């Protein structure tokens, strides 16, 4: 697995691949890692699949409830420290779980690391799973807070395809979304093969 | 450890040793391994003396009590059936052995087998402990059909005698008991009185 | 002691534009012996969704009375039958309940879309499911995986027509796919049924092959 | 990895950490925060696992301010420090226990300053100096070399600044930027984070 | 892994299954077994199948020594000595298990042998995964002083009743006898199961893979 | 295990009176890429290939005996070997070390230089070989090939349809094995000229 | 953990009724030390039992079963409970005291007559059950089943005395090929006219291969 | 298994079964568990098949060899020595239990045991094996000095029979042999030649 | 762990490693040298374990050394790599098992360059550029990123740098002090040390 | 256990303490860990005494037979590795050892430091022992190639001293000595208990 997120002056970027393996057979290439919480909120898959859909789909329903509740959409950092204080009461059984929040709030833009062991942190440049090591490198050299939105896409492309090149337990296709200050949208959807051939 | 009972027409018999380990050490050589249960039934007790005793003493209260309200004395499958409930739920006990004889009106001279565990059988003739294997042929070669009182006895003392020879873990003096309608005769073996053989 | 067993049994599911076909062998192992040979692993739910199941048997049955059982309660508290897609949803958290003593089933269903079309979902023990074309899960995946992908895929293959599925052709191609993973595999043999879901109901068919 | 020291004068205290995590091969983040703030002249530096140390400080943090919200006045560090020791010891022996270490470094207007330590066994010391983390075995020495009790404030900072150069010059972790704080009898003040190119 | 071996009035028959298997996926479907350890002696053998082909090929040679030496043709005891030290020597590190058997001047001779050096002179013996279910066979229709086409047709009963019972045994069948003035070794003896037929094809057109570079080098 | 710590994959197949021989390109440490230019095919003499699977090591090293030996045998007694003395010769080798083995299992594919008709021969870890009339395989995903190639090989096959059905069987199942693939390779011999090429496959 | 034990079981079924066979050794370890018990029940006027395995808990379940039946007969409302319920009863009591680490020790072999057909079943430790026309537990798994398959193959339809015989034949092979057997069991039919046991029955035996 | 060996005035008799066991399946119910060493000296084998039948073998050749050149019919002391050393030496490699008994010119009949670690003694009768421990009180009681022949016999035959049906691990035919001054006589009991005890039945 | 980078080129060869020798809290050198120098035109870059590196290192640069003296002219880089490889897989199954991880950059005038890579299990691969240590993890995807056959020789070291800065950022070891090395046609240079402040 | 060690403009200056424990039972407070190898050479003990003894005084053995048959003395660097290659045959066996080598050759001052894994260093700067953290944090504020003699000697005790009060496995005396270009000599054998006095203590 391999899955990347960042931020910058029009907001928050996410990107992941489409592999699955039991072992060393592949058993689908076809996979959806980034997952689509709320019309506002986004979110990330990488250790345990079954964790990872199960919990944030509590999340959301809990988001719903407060919005009902409150008559005001939550915010980042509230969803984030209920996800933590959720799977904090299962350490030590199993549990594997690393994940990306990401939004737009009152203010400004969002974006939060999560895992099982407990550690929840901000920040602006993220990347776990396998091939996180080798995205990192693309990722910092190539970064900058004033860019366009024409550029970061292929930065996150390029990032996800050369982490795939050398890392066996990832590949296949690459998905990629863009958060704003309405809502989120699906962007694109490319496959290694297809690219190999518009690099060298 | 070594004890055997046996089952002639109007009663029963037991016998056992008089011997205790704790290791290789005897912590004692006097014990009684015949513990009454009510006026005519009898336990034989093998493996850990704690849990046979504990549950020797909750079977002796159960049975008094239902032997007072329906006024009527009880049976051996009763008893048998207790012990068979007792160590079968826990069979963390390792309370292991125990044989049940005794005499009811409706029925004979009745004996049982409970076992390791928490199974039950009726036999003619039952024997258990460490030392019991070192006996069963001399049994298959010696039992038959209508055997008195005198003849059970002195098997019994045989079998007995020949087991606490082979075996470490059994010695000392020789506790027999004869079990019928009319009453209980109690007695003891040692020294010239054991049957010996030569060498 | 070790409270789980191995028995085998392969399963596989087509989906089609109109149509969905679900496969499986007939036999039942443990070890080096054959306990039976008239076990089927392919059940009806309702009028357009079944399933299959493969691994140990005892969960197996257990999950099948569970999910019978649930149904019928949905249809008495909503007074409606009860979709694919809600099938799925439920049985990923039946599974999920189990996230520590967890079942050893690979389950797969197949079924019609809510219109007209057809519909699979694969999952795993712990009840990631997601939706699919053609999967073949079981003992004799790596056998059969590999080559739903090239003939109904048409991955490798340049200058190839697309030429969509049909009925004949996919229950032909199935019945030559489980006739050839039976001489390489020895927990699958000696049958084969077929269900096929259709606009019109559900059919059944059987096929023989070798006795080892 | 971690490292937290404090440092007492006659009218003042100075608190100093790092700020750097990491998982396992690369360090995540670059301007984390191990400080604390229970109220407007108490600061909890708190460090060990990883999702223990914001459960515990969260908590003793809710109590405080519920103390003084509850009674009209604040609470004195010498108070904060036992309350701390006997909830640490108290869950110590329970089905969640905290692995985490601390420092308690205040002031009080009758008393004057303070500082404290902790072990992760609730041991609760109290020293004129301290330090945590591995780091502590090659800037103790230093203190015990050139510390006096009548050290002013610069001389302090100058003595901090020449530990953190020989951790930077002996440890085999980077650490490159540090975070520092000040407490006085008006209140916390923070000074600018000693950096190294 | 379903060998057996049997006894009858002027000689000895001896049979085994065609399949291997490396863990749990057929590799082959006609493998063989009975092996040859001189004119009128003949080993099958189960095992690891390595350690059962060297062992077998170093007694034959042995062998084929001590009769050029000798004169005469060999005898049974000597490879049943042979093997029984051979095997004994490695502590049981030789998986060689075999139904070693043959007729020389004396009447026929039926052995079998284990991997530590424990030997039996059983009139029929089996082995392998599979050995009971032709055993059981063996002790219901068995008989003494029985004739050739009676004997071939019990040991393959007793071969396939142990074929479409166990799951590590199934292919075409074997066969050897050996009499005084007769080595009629039948493969295959008959074949119980087959592949079934086809009922469609998979278009194997020619110029549907890609490529990228090719190579070509004349021969003379 | 220690088998697949590096990983890769070969398979043979026959013709009518052509043969062909298969193997993967890729060199790792367990999931990491090194390199992709790695040999798993040897020439043991004209119309003769062996494959190698498994240690690298070990690969290496019974390549290198195996022609050390080789060359000794054809300059002894002036003559190109036969497969079958080959066959016997390897096994022999392998045996020798039956404790400390070598991690690998061979694959023989070539032809007859007096009757040119075909020869396959699959071994293992120590021997037990497995002449058969069919194809063989070698490496960590066999599942798969076994199941490809069972489907394919009609009895009677040109070069043809022989490169393409082996071609398209070894493409279908590296791309189910993680630890194998990055690109594949395929040597065809007949009797007066050999066919080598290399094939468009998925570099992830 | 698991004491005093019982050997193999055998099952057969012919065209009106059902037939079963089973010792009477009460093992434990290596020493025969019971001779004389019974390891088979009579359930209902159309239902038996047969176990191998502990005896202990085959007394648990014997006990079971029989207040059960007393508890459903007392009612009277024309009802009765019949082999497959006894069958989906006892899958369902091991799989939950097998979910909870403390099972029971035992493979058991139903038998019944229903309504104008027949039954036989089977029962593991773990809950794996399922049915069969015949069948057999422990090692004659082994020696048994083979002959009871090959005589079926030919001709799945068998007379009482054509089945008798071939049961009598195959309670033979255990004794000569198995260790923990003895020469003493019984055999029981159930037929339209209820369930009959028999007494305690002998092989004729052969020794004629000791001089050579 | 179970052995039986026992001494009277002018030879010896001795007893075995014939099962052969490996867990709970029966590989033979036929094998021979007497083993002769020369004209008028036997053996009993027991635990493991291959050890005692290469010790067997070994002790055979050896005392042929020192038989041939002394010229004179060897003593049973000889080989229950030999067998002694070579069971010594590798206490911890075998697991043979054996007996040896014979007769010789100088001394009549005689019996010696030889377990597991390699020691030696002689005794007027001697028993082996797993089934042995089910009869140590029956051949206490009926033993007496003054045996015949055919008492011998029929004695080891009715304690072979009572090892035979407690104990899983033997059981099938009872093999005897017996040795004198003339010569050796063998003999084999099975079916309803062996004897039989009535069950118990309540 | 330590760091080794390798990189080929046209008609040059470049190498580059760490300068630090410590020992589980603190390190006790800052100057160390992990370059062996073997011949006129070739090196060995060793990495691992204690006392296994130089014992190797040393063994292999004698017998070099008395291949040259003896025969009179030199091994070629692959002659070399095949013999350290052999010797090591000999090694291996002994009683004086080496663990050792290797590259062995050189140049002949017959083939050219050649920048090989070798495991502790005597592998023996081929590769244009190449890495160890953990922090290869943050620096190999870069070199598949900017790397070009036909690039220049102060490319090379411009993309050497901004592949070292990236270990300053995210990895959890200091390493501040780098040694490099050049190869090429006249023969072993020595360049500046990429130093980073602190 | 603590060492220390480190060369400058006059020389290297070399010191340890006086303490053996086994456990937490303090044996003897009077060691000498200084070892005399020879007019020429000095030593060091760290880890385990018999084999910083015995495998030292092999080589003093060996140093003395190689003067014998060159007439020239021995060096540093061929000292150290014919420790190191000599103690080398028994890795992975139960030997522990750590040891400075300090003398002066026609190349000058010479420190080296040896262990039983393996690794041979030179440096300027060495500390051994489990106090030679607290050792180093102080010798690193105040070394400087251009010290004086006396400056030197307070700068070793301190540190010894300083290292001395926090770890428990070390103290006793501070024996302190000094190498020459002419051979070495002893300085003085402090005692812990009136430094304390002496210094703000």
């Amino acid at each position: 697995t391999t899955t990347l997120a960042f931020k910058f002056r029009h907001g928050v970027i996410v990107a992941a691949d489409s592999r699955a393996t039991a072992g060393a057979y592949i058993a689908s290439q076809t996979v959806k890692k980034v997952i689509e919480i709320n019309p506002y909120l986004l979110g990330t898959m990488a250790g345990g699949a079954a964790d990872c859909s199960f919990w944030e789909r509590l999340l959301a329903r809990q988001c719903r409830i407060y919005e009902l509740r409150n008559k005001e959409r939550i915010s980042v950092a509230a969803a984030s420290k209920l996800l933590a204080n959720m799977v904090y009461q299962y350490k030590g059984m199993g549990l594997s779980m690393g994940t990306m929040i990401c939004g737009w709030d009152k203010r400004g833009p969002g974006l939060y690391y999560v895992d099982s062991e407990g550690n929840r942190i901000s920040g602006a440049t993220f990347s776990v799973g396998s091939g996180s090591v080798y995205a990192y490198g693309v990722m910092d050299r190539g970064y900058s807070y004033d860019l366009e939105v024409e550029q970061a896409y292929d930065l996150a492309r390029r990032a996800i395809y050369q982490a795939t090149y050398r890392d066996a337990y990832s590949g296949g296709a690459v998905n990629l979304y863009h958060v704003r200050e309405d809502g989120w949208i699906r962007v694109s959807s490319d496959n290694v093969a297809d690219l190999h051939e518009k690099y060298s | 450890t070594t004890i055997m009972a046996v089952q002639f027409d109007g009663g029963v018999v037991l016998g056992a040793d008089s011997r205790t380990t704790t290791g290789s050490y005897i912590a004692n050589r006097v014990t009684d391994k015949l513990t009454p249960i009510h006026d005519r039934i009898f336990c034989c007790r093998s493996g850990s003396a704690a849990d046979t005793q504990a549950v020797a003493d909750a079977v002796t209260y159960q049975l008094g009590f239902h032997s007072i309200e329906l006024n009527e004395p009880p049976l051996v499958h009763t008893a048998a059936s207790l012990f068979k409930e007792m160590c079968y739920r826990y069979r963390e006990d390792l309370m292991a052995g125990i044989i049940i004889a005794g005499w009811d009106p409706q029925e004979g001279g009745q004996v049982y087998s409970v076992p390791m565990g928490g199974m039950m059988v009726r036999q003619s003739f039952a024997i258990g402990g460490s030392g019991s294997s070192y006996i069963y042929g001399y049994v298959d070669a010696t039992y038959r059909e209508g055997m008195t009182k005198e003849e059970c006895l002195q098997f019994t003392a045989n079998a007995l005698a020949l087991a606490m020879e082979r075996d470490g873990s059994s010695g000392g003096v020789i506790r027999l008991a004869a079990i019928a309608e009319s009453g209980v005769e109690r007695q003891v073996l040692l020294g010239d009185q054991i049957p010996k053989f030569a060498v | 002691f070790s409270p789980y067993v191995f028995n085998g049994g392969t399963i596989l599911a087509i989906a089609g534009e109109d149509f969905a076909i679900v496969a499986s062998d007939t036999r039942l192992s443990e070890g080096f012996s054959i306990h039976t040979r008239d076990s089927p692993k392919c059940y009806k739910l309702t009028d357009k969704t079944v399933i299959g199941c493969s691994g140990f048997h005892g969960d197996c049955l257990t999950l099948t009375k569970i999910i019978e059982a649930r149904l019928k309660m949905y249809k008495h508290s909503n007074n409606k039958a009860m979709t694919t897609g809600a099938i799925a949803a439920m049985l990923s958290t039946i599974l999920y309940s189990r996230r520590f003593f967890p079942y050893y089933v690979y389950n797969i269903i197949g079924g019609l879309d809510e219109e007209g079309k057809g519909a699979v979902y694969s999952f795993d023990p712990v009840g990631s499911y997601q939706r699919d074309s053609f999967k073949a899960g079981g003992s004799a995946s790596a056998m059969l995986q590999p080559l739903l992908d090239n003939q109904v895929g048409f991955k490798n293959m340049q200058n190839v027509e697309h030429v969509p599925l049909s009925l004949d052709r996919a229950m032909r191609l199935v019945k030559d796919v489980f006739i050839s993973a039976a001489e390489r595999d020895v927990y699958t043999g000696d049958a084969l049924r077929i269900c096929i879901v259709t606009k019109e109901g559900i059919r059944e068919e059987t096929v023989s092959l070798r006795k080892d | 990895m971690e490292y937290l020291i404090g440092i007492q004068g006659p009218d003042y205290v100075l608190v100093a950490s790092d700020r750097v995590a990491a998982s396992n091969i690369v360090q995540m983040k670059d301007d984390h925060d191990k400080m604390f703030k229970m109220s407007e002249k108490i600061l909890l530096l708190c460090v060990g696992e990883a999702g223990d140390t914001v459960q515990f400080a969260e908590y003793i943090q809710k109590n405080v301010q519920l103390y003084k919200m509850r009674n009209g006045y604040e609470l004195s560090p010498t108070a904060a420090a036992n309350f701390t020791r006997r909830n640490l010891a108290d869950c110590l022996r329970s089905r969640t226990p905290y692995h985490v270490n601390l420092l308690l470094a205040g002031y009080d207007e009758h008393e004057g300053p303070a500082l404290y330590y902790m072990d992760y066994l609730a041991a609760l010391a109290k020293a004129p100096f301290a330090a945590h983390g591995y780091g502590a075995f090659l800037t103790l020495s230093i203190l015990d070399r050139y510390y006096t009790p009548t050290i002013s404030r610069e001389r302090a900072v100058e003595l901090l600044r020449k530990c953190l150069e020989e951790l930077q010059k002996r440890f085999i972790l980077n650490l490159p930027t540090f975070s520092v704080r000040i407490i006085d009898k008006n209140g916390i003040h923070d000074l600018d984070n000693i950096s190294f190119p | 892994t379903t060998i057996a071996g049997v006894v009858y009035k002027d000689g000895i028959v001896l049979g085994a299954d065609t399949r291997a298997t490396e863990g749990m996926v057929v590799a082959d479907k006609n493998c063989s077994k009975i092996h040859f350890i001189s004119p009128n002696i003949y080993c099958c053998g189960a095992g690891t199948a390595a350690d059962t082909d060297m062992t077998t090929q170093l007694i034959s040679s042995n062998l084929e020594l001590h009769s050029l030496s000798t004169g005469r043709l060999p005898r049974v005891v000597t490879a049943n000595r042979m093997l029984k030290q051979m095997l004994f020597r490695y502590r049981g590190y030789i998986g060689a298990a075999l139904v070693l058997g043959g007729v020389d001047v004396t009447g026929p001779h039926l052995y079998s042998i284990y991997p530590h050096g424990s030997t039996d002179k059983l009139p029929y013996v089996t082995m392998g995964s599979g050995s009971l279910a032709a055993m059981a066979v063996f002790e219901d229709k068995f008989r003494p002083d029985m004739e050739e086409e009676e004997a071939k047709n019990l040991v393959s009963e007793a071969i396939a009743a142990g074929i479409f019972n166990d799951l590590g045994s199934g292919s075409n069948i074997d066969l050897c006898v050996i009499s005084k003035n007769k080595l009629d070794f039948l493969r295959p003896y008959t074949v119980p199961n087959k592949k079934g037929t086809r009922l469609g094809r998979y278009r194997c057109e020619k110029g549907t893979t890609a490529v990228l570079t090719e190579k070509i080098t004349p021969l003379e | 295990s220690i088998m697949s710590y590096n990983g890769g994959a070969v398979m043979a197949m026959k013709g009518k009176n052509c043969v062909a021989i298969a193997a993967d390109r890729r060199f790792g440490i367990q999931a990491q890429l090194v390199t992709t230019d790695f040999q798993k095919i040897f020439p043991m003499g004209d119309r003769l290939y062996i494959g190698l699977a498994g240690l690298a090591t070990d690969v290496q090293t019974v390549a290198q005996r195996l022609k050390f030996r080789l060359n000794l045998y054809e300059l002894k007694e002036g003559r190109q070997i036969k497969p079958y003395t080959l066959m016997s010769m390897v096994a022999n080798l392998l045996y020798e070390k039956r404790f400390g083995p070598y991690y690998t299992e061979p694959v023989i594919a070539g032809l007859d230089p007096k009757t040119f008709k075909p020869f396959i021969c699959s071994l293992d870890l120590i021997g037990c070989p497995m002449v058969t009339d069919d194809f063989v395989v070698s490496g960590t995903c066999a599942e798969q090939m076994y199941g490809m190639c069972e489907s394919l090989w009609e009895p009677n096959m040109d070069p043809d349809h022989l490169f393409e059905t082996i071609s398209q069987a070894m493409l279908n199942a590296v791309d189910r094995d993680a630890v194998s693939g990055m690109g594949v390779i395929v040597h065809i011999i007949e009797k007066d000229k050999i066919t080598t090429r290399t094939l468009k496959a998925r570099m992830d | 953990n698991p004491m005093v034990t019982g050997t193999s079981v055998l099952g057969v079924k012919f065209e009106g009724g059902v037939v079963i066979a089973a010792d009477m050794l009460g093992s434990y370890g290596s020493l025969a030390r019971f001779r004389n018990i019974s390891r088979i029940m009579r359930v209902n006027n159309s239902t038996m039992l047969g176990a191998s395995g502990d005896y202990a808990d085959f007394q648990y379940l014997k006990q079971v079963l029989g207040q059960m039946v007393i508890d459903e007969e007392l009612l009277g409302d024309g009802h009765s409970y019949s082999p497959r319920a006894i069958h989906s009863w006892l899958t369902r009591a091991m799989y939950s005291r097998r979910s909870k680490m403390n099972p029971l020790w035992n493979t058991m072999v139903i038998g019944g007559y229903a309504d104008g057909e027949s039954f036989l079943g089977y029962v593991d430790m773990l809950g794996v059950a399922y049915e069969a026309p015949s069948l057999a537990t422990g090692y004659g798994a082994y020696l048994a089943q083979p002959l009871l398959r090959e005589v079926l193959e030919k001709q799945p339809v068998l007379s009482q005395t054509e089945a008798r015989d071939l049961v009598e034949r195959c309670m033979r092979v255990l004794y000569y090929r198995d260790a923990r057997s003895y020469n003493r069991f019984q055999t029981a039919t159930v037929t339209e006219k209820g369930v009959e046991i028999e007494g305690p029955l002998s092989t004729e035996t052969n020794w004629d291969i000791a001089h050579m």
